[PDB]
DNA sequence: ATTTACTACTCGTTCTGGTGTTTCTCGT
DNA sequence: AAACACCAGAACGAGTAGTAAATTGGGC
């Protein structure tokens, strides 16, 4: 069981509700909670399914070099980038 | 997409809702109050939700809470349990298992003696019937209540004890249901709708829950209800109660 | 004794159950008057309502339209120890379970079950005729029948029946998981009782709707069954049936 | 060493840059990283210092029952509420 | 508000920058490329940042990296270190003089080398052996260990040469030399003042790093070279990250340096 | 051998030589060999090939503020030459040699040799007395209100600026700023030693001159003043031989 | 040649208040 | 009666481009 963070943008109210069933919406589209690996991989199924043409990123705590991992869904100006195993995010200009 | 309940141990223990209307906005638990402020409650994150007077639940609210596997408890004065709602039942084999044990006095005695053995650590005297054991049980409980009065210095408070135990009864019933057993079919306690709840809870009741009630009761603090709840909350967290409940029921049987 | 309250708030005025419908009052319920309250969508229960119901021993069940689907019920797990153990003993004993299954068969078709046949044998006979019964109804309504659109309708229909059937089992005080013909499933007992009256009205309506081939047959069947359960008082006749079925064990009930 | 999350609104570019020195800005005003208790308490000084008329919330992983704690700075429609030791957030109109 | 460096152990190991211009926007490190895409790099999270050819750092960039305590390394072919920049002051006056006195004294210098030898292997060094003799023995063992690793992983070995396997070994060690130099600086010592290695601008870096290089870093390079991946640079770098993570290298470097110097039996 | 200050341009290598590309795209060819150290003022952007070339020829890169007023980062940190570091070290590790170095500093600071048989503690007392008097005199010479170390704000700004070129000089020489003789324990101990020698020459009196007037922004004014002094009076260029002269007083042979 | 403070202006999302429509993810 | 899908709006903050100002948070 490790910390979980979900940030959603331009997502239908359907998913925005679903995430509020397990996680805590501290800010607009920002959900924070502490779940397990099995539950986390279930939260992603909810995101991949209920989110249409909207961008969502989910970051969870691990024992990696960064101390955490993150995966994205949909397109956005801020896309993740691989730097020799290290994942960062880049800002795309138009 | 379908929504299923997460394991009980991987959840918070209890939350207390006291005023406002409980509705379902965009598919999520919310608590709207008199001034119109909304509050979302992570229901699939909570093992059990206590509903105090002044709350008005909607139909969808009870429906949502059942699917996510959260027990709803309508609570009275000083946190006493009034009513409860949960999924319309749960697993047959686990239920028949409990049943057969209770239908046979020989097996029932085995279960009760184990409860005794777990509650006090020492085996019960041999050739003592269930009726006889309960008499002994009362004596030990009566004495334990008296001791706590001397250890913490109290005058033999009841509001604190009832509130603390009520919290334990909440998660205990939530555990029995999530496990797939029936809270009505007890072994030591019988005839009551929460017989099995009282059986399991009484075993670990005097470990930390009841003496803590005396600790809070030792002083004379404002709003004893809050003082007890956050205390019980820490107990369930520190002593990892929720994780220990499911194996305990199975261990007893 | 059971009532269906819909589209309103359940409160307690003058020491009695009430349903506020914007127009005020509209329904007064004495306390000994209702054994159990079914709550359809559109209802908002109050704390005082639930508090009163607990003091007096009233079962609260949240149902869909006309009991078509059950979502949550008060006093979960069970409410009476004796009613559960009664059902339990009946299913745990090979002698008692066979008596009950035979009664189910007899009630389902109207004719007594063969004496020299075991439950496994009974399940086989039951299976043979129902497949034929499905074929008959298909020819009666003139549809294209294969092995079990039509299947979608039947499925929707049975789901509706399982709602009121489970709603009856709960109101009766028994456990839906402890079955006799069906076992191991969490809703085994629901399937047993429902199969008895399944071909009475539920299944034939499914064939009727499938013949007309509606754009959204799922909804049509549910609302149809909804109407059936109300007019044909399905739920009201189910509870005595459940008690009658279990009574075949010749053991005294609570 | 536990996970850290910082969400900023109406914050001057000064702090938005500063946070990107230790943390990873995964979304607009959303920073994620893994720091220690001592480092977490210095980032809050940066937030409390460089943010003057902006609202910021910081959530970090702990060993509490929720599994995490969160602290706020400035005013927002979503303010935290205490429910018998357990802290949630409510939506003010 | 003031900006200070966080402890080394609490950081990522290394990042590799390849093209684009490195400037400072709103007080933070960013990597803008030819196509205008920007990438923010947390500096006070990385022990050292490696700069490959095609990179163009700004003045504020070098300034910022120094303030946060991150080492900048301009690297060559297969990541070999070329140049490096860091806080001009830095270090501890006593810690520097401590290291100095140890290297200025022929008796103490030998003592320190013996500790390095003892730490390098499992056995203490033979007595009455001069620094010249010990280095000769060490070289023999290092050369022999390379041959052994060649047999264990099954590669075609001729000689350790610095100009596939040699590319991997150099790349792996380059990564280790990076964080090692980053550790020595943050600790407060001088990377130029060595004991086994002398005369080199990174003598002490080679001393400390050589001790634990054959532990997991160098043999890992042989594992990668056998497999012959399309991008051996990436394969080795990503490998080293895991090594530094699992073996808690950054956390282990600072005590190692202190342990080695302590063999002089002088209180720091 | 020499030293260069490059500002407001990009440091690259296009024809196999150092060039300084300007905003309008003017380049300026700089022979990398022949120059001992390159100072980079704000506004500069070095390229990778540039640094690599500078590394091959053995030229030190130091990131400085305007005219070396402030040091921010320097290439080959920790040190670059072992011998120059150990040279400085031995001087500070030996109490007898340390005294020799301090005496040289004293003689250079004032002009007259220090009294014989005086320890560092004894010498610092003399130094303090002279500094307070020098502060008082400057107060009389420029006419400001002095209460002992606005005016203090100016002096502090000035000395900070002086520490820049002084530290930058120590780096270009190849020595460590942490190993001092008069000052000890501080990470910039050696910086304080050399700077104190020439501080009252032009740096401090200029601080009084600005303090004599009353500008709205004395912080910038003093810094920009010191900047102009370091450029015009070529201070940093005069500093490097001084450091070598000071250390030579130990009567120990200096590194090649 | 950098970098930042400052300033409209563009653009994007969240949120709200208005109807129209439903009582609803099945098959044991 | 309760709840969602839907639509059109206001309201808010993030982001971009252009202009003007510095080359800077100090004291041994």
């Amino acid at each position: 069981m490790s910390m979980l963070v979900v940030v959603t943008e331009n997502v239908p109210p359907r998913l925005r509700g679903r995430l509020a069933i397990w996680l805590l919406e501290v800010r607009a589209g920002v959900y924070v909670g502490d779940v397990s690996a099995k539950i986390r991989e279930m939260i992603w199924e909810q995101i991949a399914g209920l989110a249409e043409e909207g961008n969502v990123v989910m970051a969870w705590a691990t024992n990696t070099e960064t101390g955490f991992e993150f995966q994205t869904f949909g397109l956005n100006r801020r896309t993740p980038v691989d730097l020799d195993g290290l994942r960062l995010v880049s800002f795309l200009p138009v | 997409l379908p929504l299923n309940p997460i394991p009980l141990k991987d959840r918070v223990s209890m939350i207390f809702l006291q005023y406002g209307q409980i509705d379902v906005i965009d598919g999520a638990f919310v608590l709207i109050d008199k001034t119109g402020i909304r509050t979302h409650i992570p229901v699939g994150s909570v093992a059990c939700i206590m509903l105090e007077p002044g709350t008005r639940v909607s139909h969808a609210a009870v429906r949502l809470a059942a699917q996510v596997g959260t027990l709803l408890v309508w609570v009275g004065e000083a946190g006493v349990r009034v009513y409860a709602s949960g999924q319309p039942g749960a697993r047959s084999d686990k239920l028949l298992y409990q049943a057969k044990l209770a239908l046979d006095e020989d097996l029932r005695l085995k279960v009760v003696r184990k409860m005794f053995e777990l509650r006090f650590g020492e085996p019960a005297p041999a050739r003592r019937s269930v009726e006889q054991l309960r008499g002994i049980e009362g004596s030990r409980v009566r004495a334990t209540y008296a001791l706590l009065a001397k250890q913490y210095g109290v005058t033999w408070i009841n509001q604190c004890i009832s509130a603390a135990t009520s919290c334990l009864y909440g998660v205990t019933e939530a555990a029995i249901l999530a496990a797939g057993y029936a809270p009505a079919i007890g072994f030591v306690h019988t005839g009551k709708p929460l017989s099995f709840v009282y059986d399991i809870a009484d075993i670990i009741k005097f470990d930390t829950v009841v003496p803590k009630a005396f600790e809070i009761a030792r002083r004379n603090p404002g709003e004893p209800d809050r003082e007890v709840r956050l205390a019980c909350r820490d107990i369930f967290r520190s002593s990892k109660t929720l994780a220990k409940l499911i194996p305990l029921i199975e261990d007893v049987l």
